[PDB]
């Protein structure tokens, strides 16, 4: 059960599939507004420790 | 969550092929059945109505029903005919005669065992059975009997699921056949006992939305069609797409129906403008509001303002916001207070769907519970009981073996659905 | 019950813990022959995972208590 | 400190979507469960443990089950951005909905998906080492949250026994309304609520809506923005159990300040700096003028007007940069006005919380960015006038009997709704005996 | 050190298949037997001695048999890839099936048979020099696993005396069923194998589908997971001869820990760690954990539920990274629970077992990668549910003698089926008077 | 474990040819004889039914008997034919006319002896020999009497073996001939002493399923004797290629046959599709089942629904889960209750073997054995009791010698078996 070359085209044409959905005509609000924001937002850990 | 479809008759085929592109359309099937569409979200609800065979391909959950398959032939042969299955045609070798007494108790009961067959094969292939969804006229004569048939077998096996039925109706004004009163009134009595819950469309009504609002020059059948495959397709839209307040049959039943036999409905749908003018006006939340409350815009005969509402509903499909759904519903309900009846606080349900049809940023349908429909049952009967008196053409029924006493119960029932209608609309808090 | 409230009886939900020396009882063929029968699984016409089915073939799903309020039931409990 | 959450139904797992984007955007856990250390040199800082635990690797997942009966919802959570943060035998989901029936919800559907639930809160419940309550979030209005949640709170209370239950709850509001039977479930709900919660918390949307519009400048909010503000709130009141402070408060400590009788547990809840950007860049934001802000109407998150009632307790958090002599200045301050009114058998009617860990600013979000803000939750006499509505609604519908048939065939008795209806109005007659002045001395 | 392994019909050849397959990959004897062409031997260290022996010239041969009547399943076996390891002896096939029949199997075609299977399994014990048991596996289902496993057994109880007989038995499942007749071959079975086995250890297709289907990801399993589940469960009793740890325990303990009385030799096994890839990296698996796994129901590999009854006696085997201190907090709490019941005559209803070797892994097995597991067998009341659903399936064929024609013709006596019936009903009795309190009868 | 065929007959040499065909096909041997297949899998049970002669051919292990040099022509003409082993090839110089004692006694006795002897010679080689199958219609003269003849004399001389038939058996709506019920009466009583299990087709069946099913235009015998020819390749493949949970003739008859007179039993094959529906549905194991239990799929004229099921048995060919199996048998057994005898606890034998029939991915055939068909032997009785009561023919069969008691003994044994079939139908527990 190896995979030929054909298959790796298969799997990755899956990939952009799932990845190229809720485009303009398809966009629900869980896509526009739940997104990944880790970069643009601040951490802080001044006020916090480990216990003992 | 999965629904299966019955069509019966020249008007149930010819309704249905127009439903059938509809969907196939939204969810990118080609007309060979080949999915060829852009987006997984397609997919991902497609078993709702469509099984899946081999390399792609999906095939509609369908059962097709005639006494002669001239009407099969035309359906088959029509743009997206191959889609169906070829062993879901189901016919005899003689006609309803326009009978009642004929498609009920001859052919019937001759056909109905291979239909009843059928439809066991395709509810128990499902994981969990939805409702059935069944089209006819009621003023026909296949349609009337082996339609009230059928649902009286399925309402048999099935008692627990749903039944839902749109259905045609004579026009007060013209009409196309002269024993419609008979057909229609012993098809009410059927109904009224077996159905979960029913819709009522009048051909009158369609050629009047045409003509005021639309301005067609030239209308035809498939005009009408497409009006009520639209709007039969937006009513299952929150089923199968995801929304900030998800919708189900079960749920507008349980919101619509405040007692079991009053479970006759009113349909609209919005964003119906001509061509010339909607150049000059965009869509937004009230102007759907202000459409779909107008009484130009029902698909009935009857109109609102000779009753009172004892409940609605309203499903939007776009992005959109909870501010206008739900001000507007208080809005409209607060100005035209008289309108609605007084003992129910809220008479408006409302649900938001994401995924509109293509080529408009938003659409609702309307679905209203509203006593103006006693109107239409007295005009029949009124029309059966002058019929009646005088034996008009009685000797057709009884000579295929009817009893005179289903029409004097028939009568009666749908005598005391009236009176019940009545009942409900001069009540007080006292 | 106490005054102006319901207990949790009056609604139907008992809230006492087991009796387990019942419950760690086998059931053989004797303690059928005593009670009912047939040891055998109740068939069903439902899909599995359905209510239908759980409702005619476990016991937790079929237990009814009786309803309503102590004052007015006799209780004989 | 552990604490669990349950999520039930459709606005309870769109609100977690949220309480959860902000837990995880808060500490620092990336949405594929792992944290990006910063330091080289230290320790790693142990704070997520209220919400989170990690594994022997140091992935991260979250204490929560999300419970629903229509699969669309938790699906699209399973195939969302979110997937590999949640286990995925934690998200549950049925075949079909309680179709807006308490009785549905109850009796027939829930009883089959509530076992994997009690299964799975068992697993996280043995997985802890200090466990102080369970926070619930549902709707009272539709079918699933009010039957399965009472039916589940029943099963909670005998298998836990003592552990807290405290409710976020989402009430019908007062003119604003979505579908017409909710009268008949928020009715039964109520004694699932009254002898199965210890605090309980009520919201109306109207109230939030209308914070929305008139504090910041949003002229078509939806939903996301109210279960955004919900989260705020939430993660103020447990931000006592996760940072450093002058003044700590324990979660028992709510109930034993602020219920006086073990029926009179409904709370109000309201919040302070509700400011957009451009507004917040020209004014100062002082302790006292936030603590003038929690007791305006304007400020708070239910439908309910404190000025036609009186005062029991109060409970105050402060986060961020304020010093405690300011805020007994405030609360002196607020003491001497004469609109706000205590009852005369609670003289000491204030709790203070402060915390130095301000609040997070959430990139989509709509919220400015402030140095201190403070939350109140108070327990008051005007929240009778919210039942009093709910009871003339049910009136009205009852009186013809206009919905019945449908609870009756999925398995209840008419006897429930008089039995319901009246143990309401007794908690009616409770709230108006309870804020009688003891004129009569013996 | 040695045991002899006796693989009867078609589920005990296909079990032996993946058994081979583990304890091969595990010790690290090649498919073939052979070693490189370089080195003077294969392997450096004698341990592989409990399962295989090696030639002079250093191949290896393992220690087993393989029985069937029908030639295919051997004669897949002679062609497959293990086709250099086993001793073409050791592979014996008849012409033709004993067809369902316990009669068949047990006086016609087994009772031909028998003399080769006893000559090679006599070969295998004088090369032998300190055998400590015999493993079986079987199927009581089927004909000639029933009738000849139950002749053999008596053979062999003749012949080597005192010796212990372990066998590992699938019987039918509660509602999935496969042919008509399991009902009398079952019964019949139980019969011979109450007095001719020391203990027997029962499984259900039923259940290990449910485990498979819950804990593992597989929508569609077949019969080689199913049988990879065993050769892992049998490996995990069996690694206490075979490498090092802090206590272990010999098959002959056992016998002695957990039989009370010489009929009540039914025991229950569980496996905890049954767990898929992607469940593995989202939780730490501590001792504490599987050893509540292993109590739960979900966990169990026959279709009983133990909170119906009381256990005797407990056998916990924990192999991998654990720690005493653990291992004795863990079984205090499982202690404590009040659905873990012990009859009041057995105080000290726990055996230990502890092996430092964490569980190996299969190129192409479904279970995760774990550091440790643990296994139990266990002895309780629960087990005479099953009994009585079979006795009542034969009461209602038997009453008709539906199909008792082919069994006299095959060489029974009619008088057999009442014989086996009584005695039956006699250990339902044994079960009943056994559970019955000491306080209670004074 | 060799199969030894006897086909007897036009019916039976017919239906014969297209089996050898089939059989032939699947292991690659050329109509020469020559193997030219491409895996050991072809080669490693090709003893079951063949023999291998020097330098390469393989010869295959059948009789064929007939009374009319007609049949061998034909089977001679057909594609396979020279692949028969001249020396099996038994016939005589005149016909049966159609007459059951003339078949039976006059040359049937003088050719007997010469099958006798072949098919001992052909027994006597094997080294374990698993049971004989029979192929010969009922209504015929030849294939009526002189095969039961033959079944009577191999039972006589291989009594622990299994003996089975594959019968034809007069239709009631369609016949070629006149005296077809005095034959099948007497050969019915042949065959419920003599044989271990039989299997009943109706050529009404089989055009009921070439014409409803595969829409064939032209249907021809042909056709006929490919789905009979299907089903009898399919029994065997379990002996014959490995799998998961072998099955064997034995275990089939162990575990079908309660009580030793109820040795009857119905038949299905379940891949049917016409080649305009094929686009449309892709292969699955519940869609297999349920072909499986339609009892249009069914080879006899009595329904299941008249019925009930005392046993069945289902042999799967393809590369599947046991799992669904096993619960496809568990949700028709507990969904269709009522139709099972209620004092067998369990009434599905399941069987999985890995190879499947070339050009199909799965397949599976069923054996049924139900009380229903108790209703086609009470027609064939009704028949006879029309013709004897007035003698209407007799005198052809007396003339032959009969003695007239034999008919109403016959007639009396079909009764008491039609009787046997009704008590264990309304049997209880009590
Ligand atoms: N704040 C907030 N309220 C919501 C949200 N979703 C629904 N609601 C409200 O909650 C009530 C509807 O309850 P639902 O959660 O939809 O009911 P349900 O739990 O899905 O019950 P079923 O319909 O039977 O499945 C209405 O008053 C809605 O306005 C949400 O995401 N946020
Ligand atoms: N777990 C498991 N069960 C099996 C396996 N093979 C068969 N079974 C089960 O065992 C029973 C059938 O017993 P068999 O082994 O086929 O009987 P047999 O030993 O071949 O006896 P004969 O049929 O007379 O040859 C059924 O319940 C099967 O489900 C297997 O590989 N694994
Ligand atoms: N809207 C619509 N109505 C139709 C169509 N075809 C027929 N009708 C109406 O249905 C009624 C005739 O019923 P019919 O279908 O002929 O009954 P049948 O003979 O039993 O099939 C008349 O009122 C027609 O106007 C159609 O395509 N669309
Ligand atoms: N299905 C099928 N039926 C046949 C075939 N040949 C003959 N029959 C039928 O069998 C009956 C004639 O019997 P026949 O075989 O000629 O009897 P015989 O003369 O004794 O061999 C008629 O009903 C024929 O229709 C065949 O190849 N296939
Ligand atoms: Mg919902
Ligand atoms: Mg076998
Ligand atoms: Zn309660
Ligand atoms: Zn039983
Ligand atoms: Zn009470």
């Amino acid at each position: 059960h190896t995979l030929t070359p054909v298959h790796e085209e298969t799997v990755l044409s899956q990939t952009q599939r799932h990845l190229n959905r809720h485009n303009g005509k398809w966009a629900t609000e869980y896509s526009v507004s739940y997104k990944d924001s880790f970069d643009e937002a601040e951490v802080n850990k001044a006020y916090s420790k480990r216990s003992i | 969550r999965e629904i299966v479809c019955v069509q019966a008759g020249q008007c149930g085929n010819q309704i249905g092929s127009k439903f059938w592109e509809v969907i196939s359309d939204e969810h990118g099937v080609d007309p060979t059945g080949t999915y060829q569409g852009d987006s997984d979200l397609q997919l991902e609800r497609i078993n709702v109505y469509f099984d899946e065979a081999t390399g792609g391909r999906y095939v509609p959950r369908s059962v097709l029903i005639d006494l002669e398959p001239g009407t099969m032939d035309s359906v088959r042969a029509g743009p997206y005919g191959q889609i169906f299955r070829p062993d879901n045609f189901i016919f005899g070798q003689s006609g309803a005669g326009n009978n009642w007494a004929k498609g009920h108790y001859t052919e019937g009961a001759e056909l109905i065992d291979s239909v009843l067959d059928v439809c066991c094969k395709e509810a128990e292939s499902c994981d969990c059975l939805q409702g059935f969804q069944i089209c006819h006229s009621l003023g026909g004569g296949t349609g009337s009997g082996m339609g009230t048939l059928l649902i009286s077998k399925l309402r048999e096996q099935y008692p627990d699921r749903i039944m839902m039925t749109f259905s045609i109706i004579p026009s007060p004004k013209v009409s196309d056949t002269v024993v419609e009163p008979y057909n229609t009134t012993l098809s009410v009595h059927q109904l009224v006992e077996n159905s979960d819950e029913s819709m009522c469309i009048d051909n009158e009504a369609l050629y009047d939305i045409c003509f005021r609002t639309l301005k067609l020059t030239t209308p035809t059948f498939g005009d009408l069609n497409h009006l009520v495959s639209a709007v039969v397709s937006g009513v299952t839209c929150c089923l199968r797409f995801p929304g900030q307040l998800n919708s189900d049959l079960r749920k507008l039943a349980v919101n619509l129906v405040p007692f079991p036999r009053l479970h006759f409905f009113m349909m609209g749908f919005a964003p119906l403008t001509s061509r010339g003018s909607q150049q000059y006006r965009g869509l937004s939340v009230p102007e759907l509001t202000q459409q779909m409350f107008d009484a130009k815009n029902m698909m009935q005969a009857a109109d609102p303002r000779h009753g009172r509402y004892l409940t609605a509903s309203a499903l939007f499909r776009g992005r959109m916001s909870t501010k206008e759904v739900d001000e507007q519903m208080l809005n409209v309900q607060n100005k035209n207070s008289s309108y609605f009846i007084e003992w129910i606080p809220n008479n408006i349900k409302s649900s938001v769907c994401d995924i509109p049809p293509k080529g408009l940023k938003m659409a609702v349908t309307f679905i209203g519970n509203n006593t103006c429909i006693q109107e239409m049952f007295r005009r029949v009967g009124e029309q059966f009981t002058l019929m009646f008196r005088r034996k008009a053409f009685l000797h057709w029924y009884t000579g295929e073996g009817m009893d005179e006493m289903e029409f004097t119960e028939a009568e009666s029932n749908m005598n005391d659905l009236v009176s019940e209608y009545q009942q409900y609309q001069d009540a007080t808090i006292e | 019950h106490d005054k102006k409230y319901h207990h949790c009886d009056c609604y139907g939900h008992p809230l006492g813990l087991p009796n387990y020396k019942v419950l760690a009882q086998p059931r053989t063929n004797n303690y059928y022959n005593a009670t009912g029968g047939c040891p055998c699984i109740p068939r069903s016409a439902a899909h599995p995972g359905s209510w239908r089915n759980k409702r005619e073939q476990l016991r937790s799903t079929a237990n009814h208590f009786p309803f309503g309020c102590t004052k007015k039931r006799p209780g004989t409990t | 400190r552990e604490a669990i959450c349950i999520h039930i139904g459709q606005a309870g797992c769109q609100v977690g979507n949220a309480c959860w984007e902000l837990f995880c955007l808060e500490h620092g856990i990336q949405p594929d469960g792992a944290m990006p250390s910063d330091k080289t040199i230290g320790v790693e800082d142990d704070a997520f443990n209220t919400f989170f635990s990690e594994t022997g690797a140091g992935k991260h997942v979250p204490r929560a089950v999300f419970l629903d009966l229509e699969p669309t919802v938790v699906d699209e959570v399973r195939t969302g951005t979110y997937r590999q943060l949640f286990h995925p035998e934690q998200l549950i989901s049925g075949k079909e909905d309680a179709a807006n029936n308490y009785a549905r919800g109850h009796y027939t559907i829930g009883k089959e998906i509530v076992d994997l639930c009690l299964d799975r809160i068992r697993k996280l419940a043995d997985n802890c080492t200090g466990l102080q309550g369970f926070l619930v979030y549902h709707a009272v209005g539709g079918g699933t949250g009010s039957g399965l949640g009472a039916l589940l709170l029943e099963r909670l209370s005998v298998d836990y026994g003592k552990k807290s239950k405290l409710g976020y709850t989402v009430y019908p509001s007062p003119q604003v309304s979505t579908a017409v039977v909710e009268p008949y479930n928020s009715v039964l709900s109520t004694h699932s609520l009254l002898e199965h919660t210890d605090v309980a918390a009520m919201l109306d949307n109207e109230a939030i809506y209308d914070l929305t519009r008139r504090n910041l400048d949003i002229e078509r909010p939806t939903y996301t923005n109210l279960n955004r503000l919900i989260g705020q709130v939430v993660s103020s009141l447990t931000a006592s159990l996760r940072f450093d402070g002058a003044l700590n408060v324990d979660l028992t400590e709510f109930q034993t300040n602020l219920v006086p009788y073990p029926r009179i547990h409904f709370v109000l809840t309201s919040y302070a700096p509700v400011i957009s950007a451009e507004k917040a860049y020209h004014e100062q934001l002082s302790v006292s003028e936030i603590s003038n802000a929690v007791f305006e109407p304007a400020s708070m998150m239910t439908k309910c007007d404190p000025r036609h009632g009186k005062y029991m307790a109060c409970c105050l958090m402060y986060r961020g940069d304020v010093v405690p002599k300011d805020v007994n200045a405030a609360v002196a301050t607020i003491k001497t006005k004469r609109t706000i009114q205590f009852v005369d058998w609670s003289p000491t009617g204030f709790k203070c919380g402060i915390n130095y860990q301000p609040p997070t600013v959430v990139p989509g979000g709509d919220l400015a960015k402030v140095q201190r803000a403070v939350c109140m939750i108070a327990n008051s006499t005007a929240i009778a006038e919210v039942f009093a509505r709910i009871d003339h609604k049910f009136d009205l519908m009852y009186s013809k009997r206009a919905f019945v048939h449908w609870y009756v065939g999925e398995g209840m008795e008419e006897g429930e709704f008089s039995e319901a209806r009246e143990d309401l109005a007794a908690l009616e007659k409770d709230y108006e005996e309870v804020g009688a002045e003891s004129a009569d001395m013996d």
